[PDB]
């Protein structure tokens, strides 16, 4: 009931184990697909931020008027502690803002994530039917991947071993 | 008012116990009755809150008689100490208002007081029957609190400003 | 109205016959009516704040070293405001008599209401416009047995209580 | 303005993840009515605790006998279970004689005779407003409650004592996780 | 209804310009405009006044900064005091009202809360409250202005101006 809808690949198809979309509801399987979605997009980003943080890499800078630079902040989650308070204020209220208003559905779109809203296109209509799901599915994949190696990294932080050379 | 059903409400609604209604005169009779007894008893509630939460004016009374206010007793026996030329006053600001302005006579106890938006009866009836029975069950309560609190007075000699402490 | 102001127990109260002969400037006569009870209403609600002594906090006129205290309670605090404040006052006045709520409108209906609203019962918007003109015909008498009194007496409201002297006698 | 449109505005419209509307229809008067119990409760509640942590206090004694004042009743969780055993009886026995009597609880619409403000509200659009204005404060009140309770439990202070030491960042402390 | 709302004595229908007729699309935002324009400046007005007749609370306004709510100045120089966290508070707080629970795009102006939490019923009553409300924005747009750049021009505060006597500026 729930076989090849972008979730199926070749290694394993419809891989739900504990049967959690198994009686077939359609919009529960839709709201666990746009968090997995989610998840994944969010997880892609953080773990290219956290590999060029743990880097060394800094933005150039004071990262507050006070003195402090964005050199002082420490790597993982030790950098939260670092952060000055209004810019974590600052931080959250942009996140919130993206959650209410920007990273939405508001126009309706052709599948689940699709937040185009039909303002900002980089010309995704360029690429016919299969290509588009190939970039889904690419995006959809990366996600995964992504969300199991932030949390291997963030496991990996409170732990003494260190997966990065 | 009898074919209202004003004053008969939850738990016990129309409850004559002992059939002292046979018309409906007798019943406008004693229903102008209690309404103006619930009234004078609501007033005398609020009054015996006042005194023996110890609000009271500043100043004298009487100056000629160095009577202040604060030497009023909070109990039952407080009016009596009121000097006469005062009582008299009091007594004909009521005679007034009861024989002229709002005359006893009328058994309706209806003299044009209206809130504006407050009792807009005409387009919300039930505000109409919930504010009359409202008015009768709070007359009721207070003339047996009235009641109990002179009962109190005259058992334990005290006031209920000192019988509580 | 015609109806308006007739009440228990005058009633159409009419002494000197000027409701059958020229009727005319019954509108007029009306309008005036309801603008001296409006403003005795406010001048009996000001000499009983005077009175009481609730008085503003600071100087009334930094420059002539008067302040809100100074000012009588009486009849001659009026008497006491600097003439700049006297013009301001007839200019903000003249504004809200000519501009806003002019007084050439006879029906007295400036759109401000009871309240803010209008009486949607008829019978209710009748008796407050009568309770209105009682209550102006009562402030118009208070206002001016207040003033005989204080010029009589010599002394205000707040001085002719505290003296003990009420009963003339 | 039926009850099964109340509740569903903007920006979510009918929120329902579980699909309870679908699913169990004869359940949901039953589960309003117990949303709009909580919200109303929740709303006192975080009005309560507003109260409390400002410091606006009864002066006197709420237990002569106990020798107990109504400022010694701290202003966090513990302050309910602060007063005494009499006093909590009598709480509880005049709640449960308001919502057996002049509020049943048995009445799931809601319609406890008086109105908003005492006043019958005509306009369709205008009542269904207010009457989702009342949910969806309930519903902020419910969370807030939630969260203002689990955050005395988590800090060990309560939100006059958070406020007043400057612990509002959860992540400079050296508290907890982070 | 909307375009003979705002046309009160003695200018009655005012248009210098003549942009009701070279542009009768564009009145429907214009008076979206005016009338937040006129409540922004309406609650300016009353804060100006608050601030001036120090009424302020009691207490740190940021204790990290050791900024009492009566160390902020007064007039236009007020808005600088607050500090970087306070004003992404207010932008967060104002971005949420304005884009959410009051859109700035419904160009009506009508949000639900009524005058007073009520509908006025009665059309006159309601248009004469509305004129009332657009007449006040205008008067209060002039008085922010006007305050503003008096206290630009004169260098002291409405309060500071009242109290050392220069207000005739000559
Ligand atoms: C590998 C990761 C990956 C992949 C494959 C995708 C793929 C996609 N995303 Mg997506 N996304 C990602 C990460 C990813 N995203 C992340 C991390 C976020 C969070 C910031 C988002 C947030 C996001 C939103 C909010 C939306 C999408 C949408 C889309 C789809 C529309 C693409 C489009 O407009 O046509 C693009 C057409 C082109 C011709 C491409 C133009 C070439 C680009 C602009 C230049 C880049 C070239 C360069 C070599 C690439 C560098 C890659 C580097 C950054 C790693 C597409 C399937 C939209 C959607 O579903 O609409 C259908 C949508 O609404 N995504
Ligand atoms: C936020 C996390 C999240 C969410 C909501 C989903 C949601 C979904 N995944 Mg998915 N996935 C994720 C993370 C997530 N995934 C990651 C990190 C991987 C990489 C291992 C995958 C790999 C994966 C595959 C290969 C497939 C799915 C599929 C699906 C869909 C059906 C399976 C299901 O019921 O969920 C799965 C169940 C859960 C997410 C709940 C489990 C949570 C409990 C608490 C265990 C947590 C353990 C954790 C390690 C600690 C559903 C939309 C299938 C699909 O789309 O087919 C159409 C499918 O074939 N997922
Ligand atoms: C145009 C809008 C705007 C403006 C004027 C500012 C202004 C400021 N930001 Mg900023 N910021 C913005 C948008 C903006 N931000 C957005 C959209 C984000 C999220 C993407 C941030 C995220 C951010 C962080 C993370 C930090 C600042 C900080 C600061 C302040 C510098 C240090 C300071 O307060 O000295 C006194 C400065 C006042 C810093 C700060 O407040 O440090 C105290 C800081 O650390 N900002
Ligand atoms: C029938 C009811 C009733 C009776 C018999 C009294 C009798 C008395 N009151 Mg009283 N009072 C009442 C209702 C009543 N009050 C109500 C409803 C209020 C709330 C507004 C008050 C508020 C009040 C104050 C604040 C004070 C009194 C005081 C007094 C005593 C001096 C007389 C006086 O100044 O009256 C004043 C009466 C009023 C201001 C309200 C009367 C309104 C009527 C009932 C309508 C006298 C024993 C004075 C005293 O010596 O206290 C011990 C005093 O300082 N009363
Ligand atoms: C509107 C109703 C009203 C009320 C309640 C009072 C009340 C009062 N007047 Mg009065 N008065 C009024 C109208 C009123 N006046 C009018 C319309 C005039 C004529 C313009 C006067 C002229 C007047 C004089 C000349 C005197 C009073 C005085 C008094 C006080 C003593 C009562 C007395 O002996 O009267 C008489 C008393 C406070 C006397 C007073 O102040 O006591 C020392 C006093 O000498 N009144
Ligand atoms: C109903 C609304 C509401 C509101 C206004 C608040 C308000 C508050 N809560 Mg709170 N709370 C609520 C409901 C609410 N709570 C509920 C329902 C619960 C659960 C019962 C809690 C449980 C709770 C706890 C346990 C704590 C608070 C705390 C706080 C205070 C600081 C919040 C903060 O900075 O966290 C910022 C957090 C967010 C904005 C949430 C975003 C979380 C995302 C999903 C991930 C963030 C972590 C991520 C790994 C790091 C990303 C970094 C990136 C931003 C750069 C603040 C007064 C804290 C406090 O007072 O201690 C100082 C605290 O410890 N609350
Ligand atoms: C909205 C109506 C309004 C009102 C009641 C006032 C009232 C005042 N203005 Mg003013 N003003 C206004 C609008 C208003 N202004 C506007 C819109 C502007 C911008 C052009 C100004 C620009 C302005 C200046 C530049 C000055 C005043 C000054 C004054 C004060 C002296 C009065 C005078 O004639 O000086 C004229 C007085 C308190 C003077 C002042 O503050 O005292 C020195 C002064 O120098 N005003
Ligand atoms: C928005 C403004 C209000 C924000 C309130 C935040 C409440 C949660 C606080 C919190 O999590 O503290 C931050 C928490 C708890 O912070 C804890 O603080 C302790 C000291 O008090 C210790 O430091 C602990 O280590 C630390 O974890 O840390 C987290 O990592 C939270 C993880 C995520 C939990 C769920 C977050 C939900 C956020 C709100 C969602 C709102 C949805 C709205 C939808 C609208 C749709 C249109
Ligand atoms: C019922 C409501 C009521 C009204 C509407 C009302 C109005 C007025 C007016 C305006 C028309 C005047 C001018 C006036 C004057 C005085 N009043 Mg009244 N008075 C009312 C009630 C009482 C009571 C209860 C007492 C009292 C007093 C006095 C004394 C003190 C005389 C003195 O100390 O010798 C004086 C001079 C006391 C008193 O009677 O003293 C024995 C006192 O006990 N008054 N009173
Ligand atoms: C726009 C409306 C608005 C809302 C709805 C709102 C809600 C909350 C809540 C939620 C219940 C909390 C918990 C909270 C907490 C703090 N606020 Mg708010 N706040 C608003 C506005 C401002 C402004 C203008 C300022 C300010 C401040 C602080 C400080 C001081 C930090 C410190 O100790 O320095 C703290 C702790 C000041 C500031 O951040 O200075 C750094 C300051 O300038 N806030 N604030
Ligand atoms: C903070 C608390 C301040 C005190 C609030 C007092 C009440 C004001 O609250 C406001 O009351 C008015 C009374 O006209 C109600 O208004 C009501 O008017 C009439 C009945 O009177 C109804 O036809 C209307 O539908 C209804 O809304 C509003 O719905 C409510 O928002």
């Amino acid at each position: 009931a729930f076989e090849n809808e972008l979730g199926a690949q070749p290694p394993l198809g419809f891989f739900d184990p504990l049967g959690l979309v198994e009686d077939g509801n359609q919009a529960k399987f839709d709201r666990l697909r746009y968090v997995e979605l989610k998840h994944g997009r969010i997880s892609m980003l953080a773990v290219v931020g956290y590999l060029i943080e743990k880097a060394g890499i800094r933005l150039p800078g004071n990262i507050s008027y006070d003195g402090t630079s964005f050199a002082d902040i420490p790597d993982g989650f030790a950098a939260l502690s670092k952060i000055p308070d209004a810019g974590l204020f600052q931080l959250f209220a942009f996140i919130g803002f993206l959650e209410v208003f920007v990273m939405k559905d508001i126009t309706g779109g052709e599948f689940v994530g699709d937040f185009r809203n039909g303002f900002i296109d980089f010309g995704w209509d360029s690429f016919d039917e299969e290509t588009k799901l190939k970039k889904r599915a690419i995006e959809l994949n990366q996600g995964r991947a992504a969300m199991m190696g932030i949390l291997a990294l963030m496991v990996h932080e409170k732990l003494g071993v260190s997966l990065l050379p | 008012e009898l074919e209202d059903g004003i004053g008969a409400v939850a738990p016990l609604g129309y409850f004559d116990p002992l059939g002292y209604i046979k018309d409906e005169e007798t019943f406008i009779r004693y229903r102008a009755v209690e309404r103006k007894h619930g009234r004078v008893a609501m007033m005398a509630m609020l009054g015996t809150f006042v005194h023996n939460n110890g609000w009271t004016f500043d100043g004298y009374l009487s100056p000629s008689q160095g009577l202040k206010f604060s030497d009023i007793d909070s109990g039952i026996g407080g009016l009596f100490q009121v000097p006469p030329a005062g009582l008299a006053q009091i007594i004909l600001l009521c005679g007034f208002v009861e024989l002229a302005w709002w005359p006893a006579s009328n058994l309706s106890g209806d003299y044009g007081v209206r809130l504006g938006t407050l009792n807009d009866w005409e387009e919300q009836p039930a505000k109409y029957y919930r504010q009359k029975n409202a008015e009768l069950n709070n007359g009721r309560a207070a003339m047996m609190g009235i009641l109990g609190t002179f009962t109190h007075e005259v058992i334990t000699g005290q006031n209920f400003a000192e019988q509580a402490a | 109205e015609i109806e308006l102001g007739v009440t228990e127990p005058l009633g159409v109260y009419d002494p000197l016959g000027w409701l059958e002969s020229e009727p005319e400037a019954f509108e007029r006569r009306r309008a005036v009516e309801r603008k001296h009870g409006r403003v005795a209403m406010a001048a009996v609600v000001g000499t009983i704040v005077h009175n009481n002594h609730i008085v503003f906090d600071g100087y009334l006129s930094p420059s002539n070293n008067l302040k809100f205290s100074d000012i009588p309670t009486g009849v001659d605090g009026i008497r006491a405001i600097p003439t700049a404040g006297l013009a301001q006052i007839l200019a903000f006045f003249a504004l809200v008599e000519l501009a806003w709520m002019p007084a050439s409108k006879y029906d007295g209906d400036y759109g401000v209401g009871y309240f803010g609203t209008d009486i949607k019962d008829p019978e209710e918007k009748a008796r407050k416009l009568n309770v209105e003109l009682n209550n102006g015909r009562a402030a118009m008498m208070g206002i001016m047995g207040n003033m005989v009194a204080e010029v009589l007496t010599g002394q205000t409201m707040y001085e002719q209580y505290a003296s003990g002297h009420i009963s003339p006698f | 303005v039926s009850e099964i449109e109340l509740g569903a505005t903007e920006p979510l419209g009918v929120f329902d993840p579980l699909g309870w509307l679908e699913t169990e229809p004869e359940a949901f008067e039953r589960r309003r009515a117990v949303e709009r119990k909580h919200g109303r409760v929740a709303m006192a509640a975080v009005v309560g605790t507003i109260v409390h942590n400002n410091h606006i206090v009864f002066d006197g004694y709420i237990s002569p006998s106990n020798n107990l004042k109504f400022s010694d009743i701290p202003t966090g969780i513990d302050g309910i279970f602060s007063v005494p055993t009499a006093g909590l009886a009598q709480i509880i026995a005049f709640l449960g004689f308001v919502e057996l009597a002049w509020l049943p609880a048995s009445q799931y619409d809601g319609d406890y005779g008086v109105g908003y403000f005492g006043n019958d509200i005509l306009d369709p659009e205008e009542k269904a407003r207010k009457l989702n204005a009342e949910l969806n404060n309930g519903r902020a009140a419910m969370m807030g409650i939630m969260g203002n309770m689990v955050a005395e439990k988590i800090t060990g202070q309560t939100m006059y004592e958070q406020y007043a030491a400057g612990h509002f960042n959860p992540f400079n402390d050296g508290e907890g996780f982070f």
